[PDB]
């Protein structure tokens, strides 16, 4: 019995840019000129704006599958299977399991008018999710994804899906003790293999670093000339007559509202990659997690027996 | 109902504005929209408000941004002021009047400047009378190069001499020159003809700028 | 080499203009700790900022951080509903500026209930706002209704119908 | 009240955004009463109202100094014709 | 005020390049049914032209 | 709308600037409106890309599912409705598929 | 000298108001009317 992990972003870090204040500061001499360039400003909220919303979406997508909070039997007796490692763990405030708190401990611009806005479901809501969806999964099967839940012995659960990849049930009723203590082996090992191998949890951390990259570029670009005698508005609206004034400025609202546009589209193709990815991950856990999933290579290396979902740092693993 | 919009812009003319109307109380509410009645294209300067007796209901105007319905008339039957309450705000900035449930991102709040500090240090002044006034400037060739600095920098003084032919500053506004503080000031002294001075300027190629003294 | 302008008394937390020897920007001074050698006085950040500068009269370290600002989001229902509002004012604490303190930012206009609904406009880290009875009520979403399923060792549940 | 077309341009079914000099809606007018410093500023501009009916407002005048000094305007709205001046 | 230039007979349904007032333009001119104010002389349409 | 920007030239209306403005002079307000509306153009462009890239994953969503919920019974889970799948049909609507 | 309007296309164009202003000034200092030409006249006699 093989556990591998598959990492899946799901969610970016929502932004959101103030147009007046990062082309213009707090002088209203900008302003004048910046409104007679058209909607440019408004195109860029809007689009920030959908990326936030679909970033909500992504998010909600991938992990409320589920509509019931279905919650663990307090005796924690499987037939010999042990679901510590993934079950949350009560005596800790976050309600997080093991794994899931060893992926989120692994993995100013704002001066500027760049603002991040919070996203919708908390870390806490959605560990809840992922503890539903594994309740479900071990005490119901996959009968909770198509309809009611229904109840059923775990070591029955694990014969139909024996039965499912076409090996017959008393395969795993002459061999139950064994095929338990291969499970909980690939268990223990999984946090092992996360906590050394920093290449695996990669995928998310690079979400967050070209984020993060890509803020940094809008405030460097903020220090840029762009031909001008001065990056400075206040030096030049203090320092200069009105007309060369308005050529300097609006040299340095050229500047910035390329800035702006080419980080714009740079972060809408970023969301449609992520949103790619999170209809993977949605996909993923409708097929792995809430039934058995007869394509190769799609849930894992191998016949797939099951799926367990757990929360990450803006992706699910 | 003798609405009277009166407004004076210089971008000079006046404008009128009047409607009349039906009406049973005091000021009621409605979207009457005033028409322009006359544009006189007066020129002079106006400060100041009288209404001749043969009721009065002056009221002051401010700049504003309004949001403006029409029907299949060309009649304004709606409007919106864009900075009376936040439900106005999102209104224009959705452009639209009737605004569906939801969370819109309107304006920015900013916490503006209570007041204004300044911490120039402290007492001695620049050496101005003595590039000036020095009964003697040398020549183009060989001009006097006058180094000033830790001082107060006065340049009243400039202003307290002759009317000047040519008063040109380039990278500075003359006005605001009192109010920036500078590294090193450099004072180029010397005497040249009148036809000449037009050549003695950035950016400018000539004769005399380039054989005797090229900024 | 600086102009005529006579130096007006320092102020502490206020968001003031300052004009430090030519250096002219809006913020609130305060006291830093950052050790500035003897040399000079324009310190600045990672972000291209001038985050401190040292007072040329007294030579002490002052913090220059940007006076407080945010982005004004406004909660209504439809407007045939009710012309009633709820602002909020994000990133900024409530005493910058019916005043409950979500993570999201300060939110006036709005009740918070302890009740849990299911989500009608988002706010932010798990609030949502809803239009209940007649004013708008902040909550904390509810996910879903709590299932328990009856699991034993030897108990099973099948279905008798369909749909 | 204080709405007003801004200038001669036809729309048809539209909303259109105008930034001018407009009277704030919901703000405080000063009415008064002139019964048989009387003078006021102009600002950026004025609303005059009145519900009168036997004509008992006749016109306006605007100036700086209200003297020879300074061109004024005067206008008068008698039964038949309006004058304006401007001496 | 405009100037010596003169009045054309006005040619409509046609391609026609058109100097209204100042205002220089090319298209068809066609009987119009909206009904405009007074005062008004231009009409502009949603996309403010 | 973006043909009503000025772009810092004096006119939005080339026949203005033709008219009153001499060539040497009305040259560079021509190149101010060229540029505005350059850039209006290829952000109209750019915004439509990447429209037309999202569309075509749903178009194609949109085939797979045509492919597998109506031309056959499909076992995976929640792709073709919620439960357990029997059957599908399709029905056309504006620019979509139902 | 024509500065905002072409001096050809004075006849075909229609104009909304026409100011004159008339005054007497030396024969250099005629250059000195002109936008963005600084001068004694400029400055302290009539700004454009
Ligand atoms: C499950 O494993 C943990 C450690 O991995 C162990 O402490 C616990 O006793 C195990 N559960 C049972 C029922 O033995
Ligand atoms: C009005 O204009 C005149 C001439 O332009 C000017 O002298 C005066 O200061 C202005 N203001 C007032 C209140 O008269
Ligand atoms: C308000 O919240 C902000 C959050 O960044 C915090 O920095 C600030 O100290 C808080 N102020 C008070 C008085 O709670
Ligand atoms: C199996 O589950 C039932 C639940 O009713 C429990 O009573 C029983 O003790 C469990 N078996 C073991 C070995 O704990």
């Amino acid at each position: 019995i093989s556990v591998t992990t598959e990492i899946l972003p799901v969610s970016m870090t929502k932004t959101s840019v103030d147009c007046t204040m990062y082309i213009c500061g707090d002088s209203t001499e900008c302003s004048n000129l910046l409104l007679q360039y058209g909607s440019f400003c408004t195109q860029l909220k809007r689009a920030l704006t959908g990326i936030a919303v679909e970033q909500d979406k992504n998010t909600q997508e991938v992990f409320a599958q589920v509509k019931q909070i279905y919650k663990t039997p307090p005796i924690k007796y499987f037939g010999g299977f042990n679901f510590s490692q993934i079950l949350p763990d009560p005596s800790k405030p976050s309600k997080r399991s093991p794994i899931e708190d060893l992926l989120f401990n692994k993995v100013a611009q704002k001066f500027n008018g760049l603002t991040v806005l919070p996203p919708l479901l908390t870390d806490e809501m959605i560990a809840q999710y992922t503890s539903a969806l594994l309740a479900g999964t071990i005490t119901s099967g996959w009968t909770f994804g198509a309809g009611p839940a229904l109840q059923i012995p775990f070591p029955m659960q694990m014969a139909y899906r024996f039965n499912g990849i076409g090996v017959t049930q008393n395969v795993l009723y002459e061999n139950q003790k064994l095929i338990a203590n291969q499970f909980n082996s690939a268990i223990g090992k999984i946090q092992d293999s996360l906590s050394s191998t920093p290449s695996a949890l990669g995928k998310l951390q690079d979400v967050v670093n070209h984020n993060a990259q890509a803020l940094n570029t809008l405030v460097k670009q903020l220090s840029s000339k762009f031909g001008a005698i001065s990056s400075v508005l206040n030096d030049i609206l203090s320092r200069l007559d009105p007309p060369e004034a308005e050529v300097q400025i609006d040299r340095l609202i050229t500047g910035r509202l390329q800035s702006l546009q080419t980080y714009v589209t740079q972060q809408l193709i970023r969301a449609a990659e992520i949103r790619a990815s999170a209809n993977l991950a949605a996909t993923k856990m409708s097929e792995c997690v809430l039934g058995q999933s007869k394509r190769v290579d799609f849930c894992g290396k191998g016949y797939h027996l099951m799926s367990f979902p757990q929360s990450a740092p803006h992706g699910v693993v | 109902k003798n609405l009277r919009e009166f407004v004076f812009k210089n971008i000079f003319k006046i404008y009128s504005k009047h409607t009349p109307i039906n009406l049973e109380r005091d000021l009621p509410q409605g979207f009457s929209a005033l028409e322009p009645l006359v544009d006189l294209p007066i020129g002079i300067n106006i400060t100041r408000f009288q209404t001749l007796l043969a009721a009065y209901y002056v009221g002051y105007l401010q700049p504003r941004t309004f949001l403006l319905k029409y029907n299949e008339n060309g009649t304004i039957t709606d409007a919106v002021d864009c900075a009376l309450d936040p439900l106005s705000e999102t209104k224009c900035t959705l452009k639209s009047f009737t605004v569906e449930k939801g969370i819109y991102q309107t304006s920015n709040f900013r916490v503006q400047p209570t007041e204004s500090i300044v911490r120039f240090p402290i007492t001695n002044l620049c050496p101005f009378h003595e590039v000036f006034n020095a009964t003697t400037f040398a020549s183009v060739y060989a001009w006097n190069r006058k180094r000033i600095s830790n001082c107060v920098a006065d340049y009243s003084v400039i202003y307290n001499f002759a009317p000047f032919f040519a008063f040109k500053c380039y990278g500075v506004s003359p006005t605001k020159l009192n109010d920036l503080c500078f590294t090193n000031v450099y004072a180029d002294s010397f005497v040249i003809r009148g036809n000449e001075v037009s050549q003695i300027a950035p950016g400018q190629t000539g004769n005399i700028a380039d054989y005797n003294y090229k900024l | 080499v600086c102009g005529p302008k006579k130096s007006t008394n320092l102020v502490k937390n206020k968001c003031v203009n300052f004009n430090f020897n030519g250096l002219t920007g809006t913020g609130v001074l305060t006291e830093s700790n950052k050790k500035f050698l003897p040399f000079q006085q324009f310190g600045r950040d990672i972000a291209d900022t001038t985050d401190a500068v040292r007072d040329p009269q007294t030579l002490e370290i002052l913090d220059i951080t940007p006076c407080s600002f945010g982005g004004v989001s406004v909660i209504t229902p439809g407007t045939n509903t009710s012309n009633q509002v709820a602002v909020l004012y994000q990133g900024v604490n409530c005493t910058e500026v019916n005043v409950f303190q979500t993570r999201a930012g300060c939110l006036i206009g709005a009740e918070y209930v302890n009740n849990s609904y299911e989500c009608d406009i988002p706010i932010g880290a798990g609030i949502c706002a809803s239009y209940q009875t007649q004013s708008i009520i902040a909550y904390t979403m509810s996910l879903g209704a709590e299932n328990s399923v009856a699991y034993s060792n030897n108990s099973i549940a099948i279905p008798t119908n369909f749909t | 009240r204080g709405v007003y077309y801004p200038d001669k341009v036809f729309r048809s079914s539209v909303l259109h955004s105008t930034q001018d000099l407009f009277l704030p809606f919901f703000s405080n007018v000063t009415w008064f009463h002139a019964i048989h410093n009387p003078a006021l500023p102009f600002n950026d501009g004025v609303y005059f109202a009145s519900t009168e009916k036997s004509n008992i407002i006749r016109g306006w005048i605007f100036g700086t100094t209200l003297d020879s000094k300074t061109q004024s305007l005067l206008i008068v709205n008698n039964a038949t014709n309006v004058v304006i001046k401007v001496c």
